DNA sequence: CTTCCTCGAAGGTTC
DNA sequence: GAACCTTCGAGGAAG
């Protein structure tokens, strides 16, 4: 899952979020097994 | 009605209203979203209200945001995920969006997907996010500063116009039903003619006439009271304030129509340069009473026949 | 005190004073807040004074701040959070607020709610009914969207000799000076139509009456006191009288340019145009022309010369 | 996509199209890169589309960027290093990039190498870096706005121009096929006459006439229907838009043809002066509807008769 | 010392000096602060000197600063809040203060309070600061550069005029006792009449003649020494410099008195158009040697009888 | 490479070369730098090339920049600190360098010292620098547009004229010899006559005709091929550019030959005033197509007999 | 070196030298600093040179800066904080200082103190800085730009004149010795008559003739080598350039001596309107070749004999 | 010695000291020249795309 | 975003 | 009607 976490967190940073806040945002998500697409979708949806 | 739900309930704007009716009906005849629409016009005419009516006619939900409230790409991308299939996104003041976000909107508009490039060199990759079809509705008071690539994405253009006496009169009549006061049709016409064609200005005069009609009268706005109310206030039968009349009289009586400079005119009426050039002068130009020349302002023949002075070439 | 407290004490401004009485009485009858008011016009006419009268006539507690002091959105939000129902917020020199703040204020004036991102965070607040009062000398400097939200406009005008004469009599009793009816009119004529200038002359005359007199103002003391200050019976100062004299005796009434006239009186070009000429043009002693400026027939009669076209 | 991919498919621009063929094939005979090319002309004529055709005819991988996308020298230096021999680099709005970047570009185009000076005072060095052979293709809206010393580096000048009715009628029919639109050869000419020479406009009008034909008609675009639809879109028979008609009507009715200053005109019609002089005046001047004088703008006789007003 | 300290030692300015005597004495009988005074007029006439005299006569301490030093509202809010009851604040060159700062003085001068935002973030609040009674004094050469709401608040206005031959003669004798030199009364008048009515110019000529009298003479100034020194400096009996004479001569010997334009005359003397109009022309007009007309400059009869020609 | 390396390779400009030979040779007996030299004249005549020849004759390094590229006074100081003794600094378009920067050259050229502020805040201090001996070579189009203080410090001035047919003909023959090509003497003369008297244009055209003759022809250039190839381009039968045609074709139709001010003409043809007056007007005047008048420029009879109009 | 260092070596300017010698000698006897002095006049006459001579005669270290180097009040305060008793501060091109900084000198130049703001911002107060005795030396090409309150504070004014042939001849001889080139007195007078009375121009011509006299002369500037060299530079025997000669010829050949207007003549010579009036006309009028009149300008008899035509 | 040169070159090109350090520090090759290092630090940091 | 200053037009006199 | 001189007004660019 570290591959998706690093990829999804990195893509979230590419959207302009700070590395610290971006790491927390995805770290705040529960499901680890879901792919990067789900993490970014759930992360931004929850952060709305 | 003041709060409309369909194009049947929207007062005025008959030209733009007639076009959109044909486009919406055609889009409904196919499983397609309406093309991206751009609305142009001066401020205060109703661009926000029209965007809502477009959504109800489409039978779709409406999302609202603004250019200034968007500061990073993540802000816009997060909002797009909230759009259901066919949803409408309304962005006010779209001309102020920073280029860092503008470059991201092109693919969402053109292809309905976003690419998020990540990595570098041998690690270069990109994630792909599918988006449901949506209609972007933009509104801007300034078109000359939109980039050509953004302009090419919008396919439907609409131009707003100032309201006309036969319909601005209905706005007054309707507003008089929100308050609980009777107003005669002849009195309503005399207020509409002085409202400079803007609904916001017509509401202000109605409130002021209301206050007079219930302290100096029987609580009814008839033609007899409207004349007295409009006599206390300076507003003439053309919408000209007291200071507006003083400017034209000064130019005609003391300078023979000009040319006269901004500084020389200001010291005669006892006002600042910026006050005459930005408050009073803009309406006098639109009405056609003055011109600006390399040598100063000059009064036109239309002004002479309105103030009631004899004119000579 | 020098500042009137109620409309029953506010002399003049019959146009603005009459209009506000109708709007204040109607608002009370409906128990609603007064609409937003903008006061503008020349200096010294009564803009700041009227702002306090409106609060007393409404019977409300006045909150007071200024434009220059508000420098960021965080400042305005803090002030707005202190308002209670019916409170009045008065902002003097409103033309100095930053553009980043005007956009926040014209939203609050429309919908009575704020939602702004002030380490950044969003804050949302709801506001009770309140009235904003603004005063400015440079109304044309306010953004066009903000001017559209004000529902009442008050433009101030100069005063007449009967209004200023009564003001001088009122002020004289606060200083506990004695003044005659005909001596007051001699100060009103010289006050250029402005209350602040009329109050200034009374203070300068009182100083002379106490040292060079018995501490009482009369038709004889005023003659001497006004000769020392060198103020003509039309309010012309020493430099004002010198300008008209030079024009009539060295250029035959003009036309003459601003530069030539300045060098001949030993004054700076910007002092004549910005400090002395504005009153001479409004009274009709001088006219501006495409080729220069010329003295009118009114100046010849005042200075005592035989007019020749 | 709608755009063509080879010269044998690109409609119009016969002059530009014929010149590039000779230079492209001649360069192949010599087995060397093509000279730097500058494309200029009004917006929407096909400048970007041509850039892809050149790369396909040469048989090279196209690389793209734009003037605003380059912000520091490292950006340009990086892109130039990622090039492969013979690559074609296309740069939109080559006149818009910051002046500090141009200093580096001048070396590359002329010498094919860059030399980064480093050190100060007692220290002073420079590193000499070779670049692969390449070709720069730039596109701008005006030729005179570009920095004069840069213009001398472009060997080939390609001036684009408005299409004629035969070309526009073919483009309109071609597009109608993609959309599966039934259009008669006469109606296609009606839209071409009113598209004022720009393919981008002709395509946009067609998309709007389709909707009208599907409701106000039987899905068949006849000349009789196309003419009614264009009056609904508020497009004049000469192609003057709503804004263009508003300008001429105001000059004739409120100022008797002028002269009138730009400030007065731009305040009467609620439009920004920056827009009037940039987006609308150029077509009215080229088509001879308006003339500019030191005293202001003036309406010509042609305009007086077109709008339908008796000339003085 | 070189600056007077009491109205006894302040020669001239009878109008301004007489008015300030009454206002100061009346303020003392009521035991209250003096009203706000604005001093303005030409350079070198005694503006800064009078500011220190008023402070001594009132018997209070003087706080001094200048316009160019005050750059932001934080500075003014720091100078204020350090005042004690009855202090005098003197700001020189007050016309330089930014207008964004002048608007802070409106409340302080009229009502002795200011509105201060205190704290930061959620702690930001507005509170009144209350000032003790005080007198603001300002000196400026460009009174017309101040804002109308500010000039309206100054309660006393003092305009400085030029001196005359009796007053300047006494000033020269007084200064001749600060330095240790004997000066004949006849020589003192000869230097006064050449000092254009300005005390600063009279002191400068005395310093220059002192040097000559102690190097080329016996250390005493007499009609013989004074006339020799004034010949080296080349200043005539009317105060005309070397170039002032060259201008008048050229007008009378080449143009017969004029009219002549400024440009045509500048080239004949190898001066430049801005030096002649700003340095030399002002005193020639103020003293009646030249007259300005729509057609050009003209020399008056007074100039002919000075250069010795015939007024034909 | 194409660019000449030594005076024996530089063709034409005999008047300038003859002078520079003497001064350069004299500057070699004594061990000193060459005086600051100013080159001016129309664009494209070969003045940047001359800078390289002087540097190679002196045996020193040449650094290059341009006026518009220098943004602030700190930029020029950074450059001057990086020059070796005897180096040559070439500044193009020196008349457009901002005033804040030009002010620094006055001291550097005359005395080889510069005064500048170093550090910040409490560390700010003034340092006096020493510049190693160096030569400044300036280039400008407008000999009279430089300020009086700058023009007085240049010790040498050179005016560069248009080339004659014998000179241009040999330059075409030389350029067609660097490239592998064969051109007949009659073709060289025709191509030179068509080249606006400017070396840059002659090279650009020859480089293009090389392609046509290699594809559409026999691999050799002859008058028959030159006349055809020059007709596929826009070059007129007497060298007028397509922009030149718009100018003449406008004045004769929109203004009846004139007179017309070049300001209003530029905005009606959609060309920048500066480009048309610097590049195109000088040639049209020196060849009799346009004549100057106080009211503006006027089209001569020579234009009517060229464009095919009637000289009514 | 080229610049003289003592009043014995400084040729000319006797009126300025005579005054400065008396004032410097008097200042030393009292053991006090010299009064502030202002040097002004046309370019190249020796102002900057004199500023250094004064420092050598007073026998003190000279601090140096320039008008365009000072950008903000912080810089000026820092410079003044480094002063030592009796130091001389030279500010060249003083007219370039910004007004807000020039007004800081008003106190420093006569009260020797400055008002500064200090502290972190929580606590901040005005304080008087106190300066040691110093002498400010200013030099400017145009004094009309200095504000009236500043010019009044300078105690010694020096106005530079042009040089005469006797004095200018000695400057050429002195310079020939430094170059170790022999020059005949007959030739030194031939260069002086062409130098327009300016030392800078006489040095420039001598350097150019020195080169020619040794590359193809025989190492001696004889009466004939000078004529051959000066003919190559195209300098007439009155110092007229080709442009100056063209003007006089045109007026005589095409207008019979005039009167002719400025706009009419400019067109006949293809010269820019302001160039003729600012660059060329001033020297022609001063020497008497041209005369301005109410109906135009006329060429005098002097201009006839110089060209060889028959005056009538 | 090439480290100081490469880092100084990247600074001259406008890279901040933080990134210039990381860029050059990420690459390592004792036999590489300052020229081949610059041609590596940039090629390693640009995002190649297709 | 603001103060300054310079480019430009036109009224009036004289031969 | 060509040439000079003065005065006003709106830009624009360097802070
Ligand atoms: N006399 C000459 N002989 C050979 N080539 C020349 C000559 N003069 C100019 N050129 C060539 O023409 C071009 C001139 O460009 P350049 O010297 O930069 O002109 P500018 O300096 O006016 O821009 C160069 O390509 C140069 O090689
Ligand atoms: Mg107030
Ligand atoms: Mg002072
Ligand atoms: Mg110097």
């Amino acid at each position: 899952s570290e591959d998706a976490e690093q990829e999804a967190v990195a893509a979230l940073v590419a959207l302009g979020y700070k590395p610290q806040e971006a790491s927390r945002m995805v770290s705040k998500i529960a499901r680890p097994d879901a792919s990067s697409e789900t993490l970014i979708r759930d992360a931004l949806r929850a952060a709305l | 009605t003041l709060r409309p739900q369909y194009f049947k309930e929207y007062i005025g704007q008959d030209k733009v209203k007639d076009q959109l009716k044909i486009f919406i009906e055609a889009a409904k005849l196919r499983d397609e979203a309406l093309d991206h629409t751009l609305l142009f016009g001066p401020p205060g005419l109703g661009k926000t209200t029209m965007a809502f009516v477009i959504a109800n006619e489409m039978g779709v939900n409406l999302k609202q945001t603004s250019g200034p409230a968007i500061e990073k790409a993540g802000d816009l991308v997060a909002i797009l995920n909230d759009l259901e299939p066919g949803d409408i996104l309304f962005i006010d003041e779209i001309h102020r969006m920073p280029m860092a976000v503008e470059e991201v909107l092109y693919s969402a508009m053109e292809d309905y997907y976003i690419d998020i490039m990540i990595g570098a060199g041998e690690t270069s990759r990109s994630v792909h996010l599918d988006l449901p079809p949506f209609t972007l509705v933009g509104a801007t008071t300034r078109a000359g500063m939109l980039s050509n690539p953004l302009r090419a994405r919008f396919g439907i253009n609409g131009h707003m116009e100032y309201y006309e006496l036969p319909d601005l009169t209905e706005i007054v009549e309707r507003t008089s039903e929100i308050f609980e006061m009777t107003i005669t049709p002849e009195a309503a016409l005399e207020l509409a003619r002085r409202s400079r064609g803007t609904p916001r200005i017509a509401n202000r005069l109605l409130k002021r006439v209301r206050d007079y009609a219930q302290i100096m009268g029987d609580g009814v706005i008839d033609d007899k009271i409207a004349d007295q109310a409009l006599t206390m206030l300076d507003v003439d039968h053309e919408g000209l304030d007291y200071v507006d009349q003083k400017i034209l009289r000064t130019m005609i009586e003391m300078y023979g129509g000009g040319p006269v400079g901004l500084g020389t005119l200001s010291v005669n009426i006892a006002e600042e340069r910026e006050t005459v050039e930005d408050m009073y002068e803009p309406y006098l130009i639109q009405k056609g009473f003055i011109m600006r020349t390399r040598t100063g302002r000059v009064a036109t023949a239309k002004a002479y026949e309105h103030m009631g002075y004899d004119y000579t070439r």
